[PDB]
């Protein structure tokens, strides 16, 4: 029996490009402590 | 080699700001 | 549809991807010159004599530096306000070795922020608003020339401007702290007001608005005057000190009635001011 | 379809797969407890229970494990200094099973049966248990479950509290003395007299487990069985499961804030000989205190026990890491092997100086020898200054009581000043950096990694229970 | 036994019983004034 | 809809008396009165690991675990 | 309005002047601990009177006092 | 209807300024707060727990008056006015510091009182309570700087003292002893900050100059403009002020767990490649090099004085200088 | 410099680079 | 042994991997 | 650490084939 309740899940480009950069910022801010 | 993972990230960032910039989804 | 006209109308055009205009005709080379050289320059560099005294200090990522700890370093002590072009050098290597590039990118950095300015106020004439963003622009603008070309004028070298990195930023902020009290001067606090308060308003106005989006202008023209207003004061703060203009001084201000000093906050500031200028000044 | 952020909240309305889930991250948590106590396992070294407790070497959950009665190991080893014996030998001395691989195999096997019965739940999310008599909506009574679950939870607390806790059915728990000495996992009695209230006295845990443990199941019947009250029950919007979450969600914030602070304040539960010395310790002079005296006591300095003399190392400080120093302390000053024992400087005059030692804040300090009646006598001037107080120009030798370097005298001015770096750093210490490639630089231990990370983790929290208090009072509005 | 610093919160607990009183009182009162 | 033994066991506790409340306040007063005992409770606790109270005899710090 | 003007001319000022004289008559040091001028030190009592004991604050400073 | 419903409608009832329960909370807390700071300024000095004159009666500025910290000796200790400290006196409690304690504990509950009180005020107008959760930003700041950051450290006495000047101390402090500026949760917070101030700009400039010749402004126009002289904008109103909303709150949560971090000494004060690097050799100098030596000299010279209590007595010899 | 640095640095980079990348990839599939 | 082993079979376990993960959600989310 | 690549890459080995014996699509 099917369940109702399951539904898609949406990213737009814009939001793809968003998040990615928030990434990389991220990724590049934390880096230099990392390698410590 | 910490040189090399900094200037990947940069890379990456700058190839992002040009699909960013060119290749937006059209507001409307 | 004679020649110059054809190519008028290709700059100042509103169908490019970005608008170019005529002060984008400057801004375009200046700032390509100024990111190349920055990029060249902050990855690999050689050690630079920031002192005049023929002791280097590198900053770049191949000499051994990460992204917070790397840097440009500003120009040499012994060249002054001397523009240092690379033709106008001895060798590459010494062009190098008295902090050329970053003589380079400042120049052109500054002539392309001020003409990014004028591109924003010619696109918004052509595209028929209010040509009013550029005055908001205006205060990012000013703070930037103050701490690379206003505060070396001052100080009579570029070597007393603010390095090209996340590290030597905050090394630019404790000397000044030290030479010059800026936290107990008031244009400061009016910029500290200005940044905090504009975060501020920032939340509440899209708290406001995302929450029943679910004069009324005159709210938008203060979000817009208010942090704009305070960083105009505060970058003319930056310029004054620039001049020995230094802020409030209250150490030494309460005396006992027979003649001693009794302590204040302000004279424990002035101690970590102290502090922080005995270890700058290498020599006296 | 749904943001990023709300994915999961196509179980909300399905009380199967909310079960599921709850059941999967069951799964999840006792397999990192699990794979974390094998790595620890992996990674560690019996030999040394004085100069390179579990705490000095990285440890997370095995001072979790030891705390409440698992020492040894089925290699042989105990944590007390002393290979196990096989004490057990009758039913109720499953105590041979219990060491960290038992607990280990244990935590494993729980995960892989949670995560089985995580999977049946998803498939099987219409049950018919989840829907009322006549009314194909799904709908199930928080008030009541809450009671249930409250009595199991008060049930299984009565139960720690005077089974396993004092010993009677149970290992018992870890208990000290008040320098850390001797460690026991000994069974505690309760007392009801107000010094159980005494938050380093362990007799407080025991008779809190069993009163609270009876509180809870009084709280359990009680709400087993009442129902709400309108004026409550629509206020709370008890019908909606966010208003559980938000409440729980604040309640586990507290937790660790409760938590986070008994940790670096020490208490009973958390005993400096599994999870190391506070920082407060070194700030009052605590084990300092208690050697002097112990020595003025008419003991000799080499009769002084090793765990006292590394106790007052401010290496062992927690509050002198940094937050990506990352690995055990031994990566840091490196392991220890050997005490070179108490050190005295002289001067000149042949009077008697000490080192003032270097405080918690201070990530480094200008070495400064001082007559004990506060006048400097002589110092270490800066990395190239003239000075008129100093270390050659008056002249100092050290002299060592116990230890490696017992009854020797270093007047060698290279070999003074490292000695005097040692002495304000502290008790000098034989460190061992090439085994690790350690790096000089100091490190936390267990300690401050738990208090760092879960005040962390009770910030982030608060702001989690006022976005899903918002969410719940206001139910209509965000829709 | 008590000790001062018991004797001190139980004074404490008399005076927070009377402020949370005082404040209390008079708001329901004045509620109930103007009804 | 699967009619499990287990599911016959215990749908009473989960959903019998589904979305039933009492009227009015009901035992909210006796509530206010346990949730103002813990008040103090947890508040004397505080105070006792605080050394605000000093209980007597009762010795708030390391040497407390003299006995063990 | 008019009325509450004949309070507030009465009152304002009294209230200035308890302030004032509070301060004039030296009792706020008192209240406060506050200090006067020679009071910081004597002729010679150059030491700063800090506290070093958490217990027995009060009295300590009795003794500074 | 009972005496509660009597006194809920007569909170909720529409006055000058709205009162809501919330306010039985925040309006008592609030203002003993204000009053606890302004007779420490005005009247009790701090010259036994610092050794300074931060009052008014002292001669002091409004840019030098503070309410002082308590004394080091006092621990974490609450300071009661009935405590085993006080004991009742209140000039010994002035003394000692509790007005720092009256202020900071009457501050945390004004805040969480003005927070109830936007919750109030939304469910009652009923809109979506963004406020609150905008509103929780500053909480997470208070709560780190005035509670965590002291109850990490020894005492109260290092907590930042109501002030100005002290304030600024406080900053200097941080800087000499846990190198805040290359924390990087500090650096998102400063992101955090300046970018929303840079976003109330911008926006305002924007809805001023794209204004129509009468929502009210042209977002096509906006959005052009700022598409062809940036490269990105926003094409959606929700989003804009959702971000706008968003952006200086998160900075302010990333310096909230900053300031938590360095309340346990969990400081990011060196880079250890660096430190062995200049170890090395002498030559290798760079800005973080000098960062650290002027944190050197910060903190040797200020530890003296700052830090009183501790009868420090560092000589000339071998206080860190350029030579 | 930490061997784990550059490890620490990668999978941050990557783990939710690819989980946006999925999510929107599978959204621009769908119409 | 090779440090630089566990990178490469990490990256070649990871790449063609998520890969094919990417490319069956934008299969299945489609119809 | 080689055991651990050794033992994660059998561990992902075991879980497809769970995933492709109790969860494949059902062919028709
Ligand atoms: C987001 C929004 C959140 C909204 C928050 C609203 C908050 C409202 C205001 C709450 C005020 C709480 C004040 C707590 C004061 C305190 O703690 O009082 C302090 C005492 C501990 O006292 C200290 O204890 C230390 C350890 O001493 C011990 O060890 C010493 C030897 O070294 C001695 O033997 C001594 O006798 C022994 O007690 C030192 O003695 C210190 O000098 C002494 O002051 O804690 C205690 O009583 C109780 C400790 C356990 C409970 C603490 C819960 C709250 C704090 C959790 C966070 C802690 C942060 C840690 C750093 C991160
Ligand atoms: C240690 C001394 C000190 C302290 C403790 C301190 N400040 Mg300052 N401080 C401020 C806030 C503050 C706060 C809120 C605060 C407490 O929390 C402090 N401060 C604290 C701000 C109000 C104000 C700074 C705000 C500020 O940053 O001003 C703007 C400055 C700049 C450079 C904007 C750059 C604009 C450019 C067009 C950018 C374009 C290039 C970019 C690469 C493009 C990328 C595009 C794309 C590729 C992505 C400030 C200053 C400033 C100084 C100085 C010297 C200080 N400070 C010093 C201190 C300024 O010159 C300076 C000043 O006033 O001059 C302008
Ligand atoms: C049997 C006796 C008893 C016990 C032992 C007991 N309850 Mg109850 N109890 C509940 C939880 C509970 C838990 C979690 C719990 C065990 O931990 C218990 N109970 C236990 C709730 C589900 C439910 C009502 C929920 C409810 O509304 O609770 C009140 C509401 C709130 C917001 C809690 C107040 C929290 C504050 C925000 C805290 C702020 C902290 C502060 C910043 C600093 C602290 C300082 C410190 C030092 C002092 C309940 C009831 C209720 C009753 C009654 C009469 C009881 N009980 C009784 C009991 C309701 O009316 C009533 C009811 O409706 O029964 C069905
Ligand atoms: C960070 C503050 C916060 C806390 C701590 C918190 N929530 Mg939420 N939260 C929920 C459960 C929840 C539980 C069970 C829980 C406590 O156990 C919490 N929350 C706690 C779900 C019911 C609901 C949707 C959940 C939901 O959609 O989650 C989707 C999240 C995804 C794909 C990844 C997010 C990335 C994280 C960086 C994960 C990193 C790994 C992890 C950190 C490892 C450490 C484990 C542990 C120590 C943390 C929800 C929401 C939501 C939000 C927001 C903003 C929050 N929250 C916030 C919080 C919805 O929009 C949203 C909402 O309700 O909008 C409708
Ligand atoms: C049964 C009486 C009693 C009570 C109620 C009790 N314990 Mg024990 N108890 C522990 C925890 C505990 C908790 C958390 C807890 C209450 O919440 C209790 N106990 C309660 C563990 C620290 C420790 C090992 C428990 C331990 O490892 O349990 C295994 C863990 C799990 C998930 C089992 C998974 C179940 C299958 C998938 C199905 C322990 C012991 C142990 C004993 C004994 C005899 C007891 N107990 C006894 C009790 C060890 O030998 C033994 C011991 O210490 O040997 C040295
Ligand atoms: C992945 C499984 C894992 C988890 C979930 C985990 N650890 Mg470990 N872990 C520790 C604490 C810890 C805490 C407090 C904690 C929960 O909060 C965890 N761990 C959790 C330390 C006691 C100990 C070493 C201390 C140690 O290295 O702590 C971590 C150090 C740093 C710089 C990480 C801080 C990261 C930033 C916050 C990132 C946030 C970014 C931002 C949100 C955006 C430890 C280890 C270690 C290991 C290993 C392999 C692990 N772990 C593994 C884990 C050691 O080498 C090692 C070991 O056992 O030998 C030393
Ligand atoms: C210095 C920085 C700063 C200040 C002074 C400040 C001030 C204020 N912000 C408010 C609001 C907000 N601030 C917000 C976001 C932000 N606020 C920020 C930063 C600040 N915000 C930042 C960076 C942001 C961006 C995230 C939001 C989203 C809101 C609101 O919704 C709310 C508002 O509506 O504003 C109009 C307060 C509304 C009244 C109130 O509840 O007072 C505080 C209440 C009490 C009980 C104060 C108690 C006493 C305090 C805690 C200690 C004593 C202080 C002394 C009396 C004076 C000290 C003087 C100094 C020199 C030491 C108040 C005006
Ligand atoms: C909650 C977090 C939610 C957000 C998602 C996660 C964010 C990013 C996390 C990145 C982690 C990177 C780890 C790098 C490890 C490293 O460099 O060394 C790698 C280190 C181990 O380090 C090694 O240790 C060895 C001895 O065992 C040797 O000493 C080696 O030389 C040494 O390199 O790995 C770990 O420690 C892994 C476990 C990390 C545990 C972190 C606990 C603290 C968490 C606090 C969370 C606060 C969140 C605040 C949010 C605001
Ligand atoms: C245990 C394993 C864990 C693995 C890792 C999991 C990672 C999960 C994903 C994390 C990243 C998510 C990013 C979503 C990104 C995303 O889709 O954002 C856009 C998204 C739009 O929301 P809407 O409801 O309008 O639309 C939702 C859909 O578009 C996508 O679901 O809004 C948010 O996510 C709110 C928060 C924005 C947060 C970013 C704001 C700041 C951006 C710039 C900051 C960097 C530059 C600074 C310069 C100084
Ligand atoms: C505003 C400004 C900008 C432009 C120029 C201009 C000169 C106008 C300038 C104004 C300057 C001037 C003169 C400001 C005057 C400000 C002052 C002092 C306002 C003070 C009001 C005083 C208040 C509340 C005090 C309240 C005291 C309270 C509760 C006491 C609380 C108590 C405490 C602290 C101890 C325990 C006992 C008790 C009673 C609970
Ligand atoms: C399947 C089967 C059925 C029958 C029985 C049988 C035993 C055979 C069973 C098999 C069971 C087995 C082998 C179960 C193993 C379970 C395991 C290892 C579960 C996983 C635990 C790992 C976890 C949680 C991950 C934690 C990772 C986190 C937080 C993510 C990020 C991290 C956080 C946020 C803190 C800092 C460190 C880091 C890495 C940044
Ligand atoms: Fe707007």
């Amino acid at each position: 029996t099917p369940n109702p309740n399951k539904q898609p899940v949406e990213l737009n480009r814009a939001s793809l490009f968003i998040g990615l950069l928030l990434v990389l910022v991220l990724a590049l801010l934390f880096s230099s402590y990392f390698f410590n | 080699m910490d040189v090399i993972a900094y200037v990947f990230i940069l890379a990456c960032i700058i190839g992002l700001f040009f699909f960013a910039v060119f290749f937006r989804e059209k507001p409307t | 549809a004679s020649a110059w006209e054809r190519f008028c109308s290709f700059i100042t055009s509103t169908n490019n991807r970005l608008y170019i205009g005529w002060f984008g005709v400057l801004m375009i080379p200046t700032l390509l010159t100024a990111v190349t050289c920055f990029v060249i320059a902050f990855i690999g560099a050689p050690p630079v004599d920031i002192d005049g005294i023929r002791e280097p200090v590198a900053g770049s990522l191949l000499y051994g530096n990460n992204i917070i700890t790397g840097a440009v370093v500003p120009s040499s002590n012994a060249i002054g306000l001397h523009l240092y072009p690379i033709w106008e050098a001895a060798s590459l290597d010494e062009w190098l070795y008295n902090g050329g590039p970053y003589q380079l990118i400042i120049f052109h950095y500054m002539i392309g922020c001020i003409c990014y300015l004028g591109r924003q106020w010619e696109y918004s004439y052509r595209l028929g608003m209010r040509p009013w963003i550029c005055v908001a622009y205006s205060a990012p603008l000013a703070a930037t020339y103050s701490v690379f070309l206003i505060y070396p004028l001052g100080q009579g070298s570029f070597s007393d401007g603010m390095p090209l990195g996340i590290s030597g930023t905050f090394n630019f902020m404790f000397v000044f702290q030290a030479e010059h009290n800026i936290l107990m001067h008031p244009f400061h606090m009016f910029g500290v007001a200005g940044v905090l308060g504009g975060s501020l308003f920032a939340a509440m106005h899209g708290s406001l608005v995302s929450s029943t989006l679910v004069n009324s202008r005159s709210l938008h023209f203060f979000l817009g005057a208010w942090p704009v207003v305070c960083i105009w004061l505060t970058a003319m703060g930056i310029s004054t000190m620039a001049f020995n203009l230094n802020g409030f001084n209250f150490n030494h201000s309460i005396v006992d009635s027979q003649g001693n000093v009794v302590n204040t906050w302000a004279d424990v500031l002035n101690r970590a001011n102290l502090g922080f200028e005995v270890m700058h000044e290498r020599n006296a | 379809g749904l943001p990023w952020y709300r994915v999961h909240t196509v179980v909300l309305n399905d009380p199967g797969r909310l079960l599921s889930v709850h059941l999967m991250h069951t799964a999840l948590v006792s397999g990192w407890a699990g794979s974390m106590a094998l790595y620890e396992l992996a990674k560690y070294d019996p030999s040394d229970p004085v100069l390179n407790p579990m705490w000095r070497q990285g440890t997370f959950v095995m001072p979790v494990m030891t705390r409440i009665g698992v020492t040894h190991s089925w290699s042989g080893w105990t944590v007390t200094g002393e290979p196990w014996v096989t004490q057990p030998g009758i039913l109720g001395a499953h105590l041979n099973f219990f060491s960290y691989e038992g607990v280990i195999l244990m935590h494993i096997l729980a995960a892989g049966l949670f995560f089985l019965a995580a999977v049946w739940h998803w498939i099987n999310w219409d049950l018919d248990i989840y829907y009322p008599d006549g009314s194909s909506e799904p709908a199930s009574d928080w008030p009541k479950i809450f009671g249930l679950h409250l009595l199991t939870l008060g049930i299984v607390c009565f139960g720690f509290g005077s089974l396993h806790l004092t010993g009677i059915l149970g290992p018992g728990m870890w208990v000290s003395d008040p320098y850390g000495l001797t460690g026991h996992v000994q069974g505690v009695s309760p007392d009801w007299r107000p010094f159980a209230f005494d938050p380093y006295n362990p007799t407080g845990l025991v008779t809190h487990h069993i009163s609270a443990g009876i509180a809870l199941i009084i709280g359990g019947i009680f709400h087993t069985v009442s129902r709400p009250s309108e004026r409550l029950y629509n206020a709370l919007s008890m019908g909606n499961v966010e208003t559980v979450l938000s409440s729980s969600v604040a309640f586990v914030a507290a937790a660790a804030f409760v938590m986070v602070g008994t940790m670096w304040y020490g208490s009973a539960t958390t005993p400096i000989e599994l999870f190391g010395p506070t920082r407060y310790q070194w700030d009052s002079g605590y084990f300092q205190t208690e050697i002097q005296r112990r020595v003025q006591s008419g003991q000799t300095w080499d009769q002084i026990p090793e765990k006292l003399v590394f106790y007052d190392y401010i290496g062992n400080s927690p509050a002198k890491g940094g937050l990506f120093r990352t690995g055990a302390m031994n990566s840091g000053d490196g392991i220890a092997r050997a005490w070179e024992g108490h050190p005295t400087f002289t001067d000149s005059e042949g009077r008697e100086l000490f080192v003032r030692r270097m405080p918690n804040f201070f990530e480094t300090f200008p070495v400064v020898l001082t007559d004990k009646d506060g006048v400097v006598r002589a110092d270490i001037p800066f990395r190239r200054a003239e000075s008129r107080y100093s270390f050659e120009q008056k002249g100092v030798s050290v002299s060592f009581e116990g230890g490696t370097l017992n009854g020797q005298t270093f007047t060698d001015a290279p070999s003074v000043k490292k000695y005097a770096r040692k002495a304000q750093l502290g008790e000098p210490f034989e460190f061992d950096r090439e085994t690790l490639g350690s790096d000089g630089v100091f490190r936390t231990s267990t300690r401050g990694w738990f208090a760092f990370s879960h005040s962390c983790y009770a910030l982030l929290f608060f702001f989690g229970h006022w976005w899903h208090g918002a969410r719940t009072i206001f139910k209509d509005v965000f829709e | 036994t008590i000790t001062p610093s018991l004797q001190g919160f139980f004074y404490s607990i008399l005076f927070g019983a009377i402020v949370l009183g005082l404040l209390g009182g008079g708001f329901i009162f004045f509620s109930q004034k103007d009804k | 809809p699967k009619q499990t033994w287990w599911g016959d066991v215990l749908k009473g506790n989960n959903n019998s008396e589904a979305g039933k409340f009492v009227p009015g306040w009901g035992t909210t007063p006796v509530m206010a009165g346990f949730v103002v005992m813990i008040t103090l409770l947890l508040l004397i606790m505080l105070q006792v690991y605080n050394h605000t109270i000093v209980l007597d005899g009762v010795d708030a710090g390391w040497t407390s675990l003299g006995g063990f | 309005s008019i009325r509450y003007w004949i309070i507030h001319t009465i009152t304002v000022p009294m209230l200035f002047l308890a302030g004032w004289l509070f301060v004039s008559t030296g009792l706020a040091y008192d209240v406060f601990g506050t200090p006067r001028p020679n009071e910081y030190f004597d002729q010679a009592r150059q030491g700063l009177p800090l506290v070093t004991d958490r217990y027995e604050g009060k009295q300590q400073i009795d003794e500074f006092t | 209807r009972g005496w509660f419903d009597v006194l809920d409608d007569w909170l909720k009832r529409d006055r000058f300024v709205f009162i809501g329960w919330s306010g039985i909370l925040l309006f008592p807390c609030a203002f003993l707060s204000i009053g606890g700071w302004f007779t420490g300024t005005t009247f009790v000095t701090s010259w036994y727990t610092h050794g300074l004159a931060s009052s008014y009666l002292e001669g002091a500025n409004f840019l030098t008056v503070a309410v002082s910290t308590p004394a080091d000796s006092l621990g974490h200790s609450l300071l009661l006015l009935w405590g085993p400290e006080a004991q009742g006196d209140f000039t010994r409690w002035c003394q000692l510091g509790g007005l720092w304690n009256f202020t900071t504990l009457h501050g945390v509950f004004g805040l969480i009182g003005f927070m109830l009180r936007q919750f109030e005020i939304a469910r009652l107008v009923g809109v979506r309570p963004y406020n609150a959760v905008a509103f929780s930003g500053p909480i997470a700041v208070y709560v780190s700087v005035f509670l965590m950051y002291p109850l990490g450290q020894s005492s109260w006495f290092f907590a930042p003292s109501w002030g100005v000047t002290s304030i600024f101390r406080f900053l200097l402090f941080a800087q000499g002893f846990h190198n805040l500026t290359l924390n990087p949760f500090h650096m998102m917070g400063v992101a955090g900050i300046l970018g929303g101030a840079l976003l109330c700009a911008i926006h305002g400039a924007t809805v001023e100059n794209t204004l129509f010749e009468d929502e009210t402004y042209s977002m096509v126009t906006a959005n052009r403009f700022w598409s062809q002289i940036f490269g990105i904008a926003f094409s959606n109103k929700r989003w804009l002020h959702f971000f706008m909303l968003f952006v200086p709150v998160t900075g302010l949560w990333a310096s909230a767990i900053g300031l938590v971090g360095i309340a346990l000494n969990m400081r990011a004060y060196d880079f250890v490649s660096q430190e062995i690097r200049a170890a090395e050799d002498p030559e290798f100098e760079t800005f973080y090099t000098k960062n650290i030596l002027l944190n050197e000299g910060l903190r040797a010279w200020m530890a003296p004085q700052d830090q009183i209590h501790e009868n420090f007595i560092f000589p000339e010899e071998v206080l860190p200088r350029g030579n | 410099v930490n061997d784990l640095g550059a490890i620490a640095t990668a999978l941050f980079v990557f783990i939710p680079c690819v989980f946006l990348i999925l999510l929107y990839a599978q959204t621009a599939s769908r119409g």
